[PDB]
């Protein structure tokens, strides 16, 4: 079976910059190859067919080239809209296998996160539950550190974080952090702190609330 | 442009 | 234009059966080769199966991990493409795509979820600000959604009036249950001077909850 190995796994790219994603076939696949662009939450869209042919309704900046074994898609002056995951597929004999993907991110200026802390809901207490939510909003770049503090003592127990996909508008990232504790375990303290450390500063952003206040 | 290509 | 609409997807017990569908229109269905492509949550695209047109004797192709277990078929009379899926496994959980020919058009997808976990409605909580000392003209509010199966859920704010400033976070499994929060940023003139409510929907358990956010 023909394996397609895609490179690079992921790209961070400024607007107007040009980029080239390559795709190599294990065996000779001639020109039976397509390029797709997928955006998170959406279905793939055909970009190039038969290795070198630009598909309808696809900007001229998208260049397909190659035959035999080595293929490469090229993007000229990448526009903000060109964010997404790029896939290649061959169709020389079943199974028509896909590339592993190239994740393409928009390069952007740095931006500090805007941190908000939240006490367990009144409704959740009438349910024996204690979840503490912290939102870290609209920052860049993607990686970000969160630490929790309960009564001054640092916690590393039932914290789970979810990042968002880079949004189309301002090209930033957001992340939530959620401390899910006993519910009875919550009333045994009152001082609650959410510590965000991001590239933009060495000084961690602290946001906090008192339960008994 | 070929709906069912035979290769 | 050309359109392919998928349907039939949903929660199925492992070792069960489902028949997903694909309705075609805006093109001459019976002369086109058709295929199915799947995408496991967070993962890449995997080709599943293909079927040639009547003129080419409807010859079929499958993937090794799906063969003997999935059967692709087509009703040309109704312009319909099907996938019978028997003896389903966990690794078959995915968004299933109906793709034309060699990939010029894709449908929107139906989700398949293979799990022995039970369908559960979520608990919706308002997230209101606490402690004090506000360092921003814009105040961020939210809604936590706890303990639900299966995906997806739909969170909106004020019947849809709040289009921007809204971050809906993915989700996470812990004990066969999902959990996500949503966040919204409004001016202080806007709140509590107006009523900011979240509109949580969970199609499966037929749940619809609307929680106002109240000052503590
Ligand atoms: C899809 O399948 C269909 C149905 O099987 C098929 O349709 C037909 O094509 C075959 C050829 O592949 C035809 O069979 C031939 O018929 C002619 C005329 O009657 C015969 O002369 C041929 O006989 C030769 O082979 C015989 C052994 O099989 C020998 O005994 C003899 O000496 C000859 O060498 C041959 O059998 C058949 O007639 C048609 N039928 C129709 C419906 O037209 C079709 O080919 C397949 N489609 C594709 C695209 O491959």
């Amino acid at each position: 079976y023909i394996q397609m190995t895609q490179s690079p796994a992921s790209l961070s790219v400024s607007v107007g910059e040009t980029v080239t994603i390559t795709c190599r076939a294990s065996e000779n696949i001639y020109s039976f190859l397509a390029w797709y662009q997928q955006k998170q939450g959406k279905s793939p869209q055909l970009l190039v067919y038969a290795a070198t042919n630009l598909a309808d309704g696809v900007p001229s900046r998208f260049s397909g080239s190659g035959s035999g074994t080595q293929f490469s898609l090229k993007i000229n002056s990448l526009q903000s809209e060109d964010f997404g995951t790029y896939y290649c597929q061959h169709f020389w004999g079943t199974p028509f296998t896909f590339g592993s993907g190239t994740k393409l991110e928009i390069k952007r200026s740095d931006a500090a996160p805007t941190v908000s802390i939240f006490p367990p809901s009144a409704a959740q207490l009438s349910s024996g539950g204690g979840s503490v939510v912290c939102f870290l909003n609209n920052f860049y770049p993607k990686d970000i550190n969160v630490k929790w503090k309960i009564d001054g003592a640092e916690r590393g127990n039932g914290v789970l974080n979810s990042w968002t996909s880079q949004d189309s508008a301002d090209s930033t990232y957001s992340m939530s952090s959620t401390l899910t504790s006993g519910g009875d375990e919550y009333e045994r303290h009152n001082s609650y702190t959410c510590e965000a450390t991001h590239k933009t500063s060495t000084s961690p952003i602290v946001k906090s609330f008192n339960r008994a206040a | 442009l070929n709906p069912d290509p035979s290769q | 234009e050309v359109q392919l609409v998928e349907s039939g997807g949903g929660l199925v017990q492992p070792k069960g059966s489902l028949k997903i569908s694909c309705a075609a229109s805006g093109f001459t269905f019976n002369i086109y080769a058709m295929n199915w492509v799947r995408q496991a949550p967070g993962k890449g695209l995997e080709w599943v199966a293909r079927i040639r047109s009547q003129s080419n004797n409807y010859t079929t192709y499958y993937a090794d991990s799906v063969k003997d277990r999935f059967t692709i078929s087509r009703d040309d009379s109704q312009s319909m493409l099907y996938l019978q899926m028997n003896n389903l496994k966990t690794e078959d959980t995915a968004m299933y795509y109906c793709v034309r020919q060699m990939g010029d058009y894709w449908g929107q997808g139906t989700t398949l979820t293979v799990s022995s976990a039970v369908k559960t409605p979520p608990s919706v909580y308002p997230l209101a600000p606490g402690g004090g000392a506000i360092s921003n003209s814009m105040v961020t509010l939210g809604c936590l959604v706890n303990g639900y199966f299966p995906e997806p859920v739909t969170v909106t704010w004020n019947a849809g009036s709040l289009g921007s400033g809204v971050h809906t976070f993915p989700a996470v499994l812990q004990s066969d249950l999902y959990t996500l929060s949503s966040s919204v940023t409004v001016p202080v003139s806007t709140w509590p001077s107006e009523a900011v409510t979240c509109n949580v929907a969970h199609p499966a358990s037929a749940t619809s909850v609307d929680k106002a956010i109240s000052p503590v």
